[PDB]
């Protein structure tokens, strides 16, 4: 579960907040990264602070 | 009207640019980041756009 300007760091050999603190992808990654928006199911009016 | 800022006789305290000045777009071309601790810069210039 990420933000909007967050899919960019999800790639092999990538660095950033995710790769330094949250999650590290192997450079030899053999798989598919799939993403879709989740406004109607992962958001709250005051902020889905969960 | 960019300024060619010249830096000399200091240290490469670059980790602050990640969080102390939390700028998001950080693409290092030619020299990938996180290795910037020795043999790093000789005639470092900075361009402000």
């Amino acid at each position: 579960v990420i933000k909007g300007n967050e899919v960019s760091q999800i790639a092999p050999g990538q660095t950033g907040n995710i790769a330094d603190y949250n999650y590290k992808l192997p450079d030899d990654f053999t798989g598919c990264v799939i993403a879709w928006n989740s406004n109607k199911l992962d958001s709250k009016h005051s902020g889905n602070y969960d | 009207a960019w300024n060619r800022t010249r830096i000399s006789n200091c240290v490469a305290d670059y980790s602050v640019l990640y969080n102390f000045a939390p700028f998001f777009a950080f693409k290092c071309y030619g020299v990938s980041p996180t290795k910037l601790n020795d043999l790093c810069f000789t005639n470092v210039y900075a361009d402000s756009f």
